[PDB]
């Protein structure tokens, strides 16, 4: 069996960043094991869009894009992919056009190469304010991009209000972009969340299963 | 709630100076300080200002020459001002933002100090 393995170690080692800076990892042509990466971990919901968890393992793609981070259960309320909560509004949106999943998992006792963050971290509100208007218009974080207020809000959120601010140049109307840290207590075990999300190809779907 | 500000006086053009803003406030819901000069008869202007996330922001007319910082130990805000040049002259107050969000909208003021600035003679 001939190919390059999908390289899943990126998210092995180190501290899987916050929701908001989402670590992505983009598959082109590979040999994957969806079971392999998941046997590590403590899965606690698997839930997919326009595809199911046993498909999604099974099948050929041109591309798959990993997406993992720190988040922890108890928000599990707020992750979801037609959510209207502030995870899914202001600080992480997957594909419409693409299937999708979504999953939540616990790293267990048997693996102590993921270390752990200070605290839960996410942004509650992200919004841009015009100079000559003071509307404020929150900037809804778009498909597969990143909160334009990643460029003002740290790594984690050092306290559950803290509140940050930029000013803009007048070529983008001179306003100001605003952001909000919101905070989460971290727990024993370190608790995550990955995205998955598949482009099939109309001639070639190189990334194939394990077999 | 009071702010009380310290370190202003006249300097002449090119030297530096440091203001400093202890806020005896009854509260610490504030979530940014900020400090505003006023020229005479210009409109009060933005100057620096840093917030409860610590981020640091700039009124466009320093070039790097002024320097916020704040430590909330001591409850109180300093401007460390270098290169300063005439133009800088104004009555300098500090300002506190209660759950502000957004354009600055301060709901404390203090009675500001002065700041004069003199070139060759």
């Amino acid at each position: 069996a001939e190919g390059v393995e999908c390289d899943f170690s990126p998210l092995l080692s180190g501290t899987p960043p916050q929701v908001y800076n989402f670590k992505r990892l983009v598959f082109t042509n590979c040999n994957y094991n969806l079971t392999k990466l998941l046997s590590l971990f403590s899965v606690n919901d698997f839930t997919c869009s326009q595809i199911s968890p046993a498909a999604i393992a099974s099948n050929c793609y041109s591309s798959l894009i990993l997406d993992y981070f720190s988040y922890p259960l108890s928000m599990k309320s707020d992750l979801s992919v037609s959510s209207a909560g502030p995870i899914s509004q202001f600080n992480y949106k997957q594909s419409f056009s693409n299937p999708t999943c979504l999953i939540l998992a616990t790293v267990p006792h048997n693996l102590t190469t993921i270390t752990k963050p200070l605290k839960y971290s996410y942004i509650n509100k992200c919004s841009r304010f015009l100079s000559d208007d003071r509307t404020e218009v929150p900037q809804l974080v778009n498909a597969n991009q990143y909160s334009p207020c990643v460029s003002i809000v740290p790594s984690t959120v050092w306290e559950d209000g803290d509140y940050y601010r930029k000013q803009l140049s007048p070529l983008e109307g001179g306003g100001w972009l605003v952001a909000s840290g919101s905070t989460v207590a971290m727990t024993e075990q370190l608790q995550m969340g990955f995205g998955i999300t598949v482009q099939y190809g109309t001639d070639t779907n190189s990334v194939c299963p394990k077999l | 709630v009071q702010l009380q500000e310290s370190g202003g006086g006249s300097v002449q053009a090119g030297g530096s100076l440091r203001l400093s803003c202890v806020a005896s406030g009854s509260i610490f819901s504030i979530n940014a300080m900020d400090w505003y000069r006023q020229a005479p008869g210009k409109q009060r202007e933005l100057v620096a200002g840093i917030t409860s996330g610590g981020s640091t922001n700039y009124g466009d007319f320093v070039k790097g020459r002024f320097t916020i910082s704040r430590d909330n130990a001591k409850n109180t805000v300093y401007l460390q001002m270098d290169s300063l040049k005439p133009e800088d002259t104004a009555v300098y107050y500090c300002a506190a933002e209660v759950g502000g969000w957004g354009p600055p909208r301060p709901d404390y003021w203090g009675h500001g100090t002065q700041v004069t600035v003199s070139s060759g003679s």
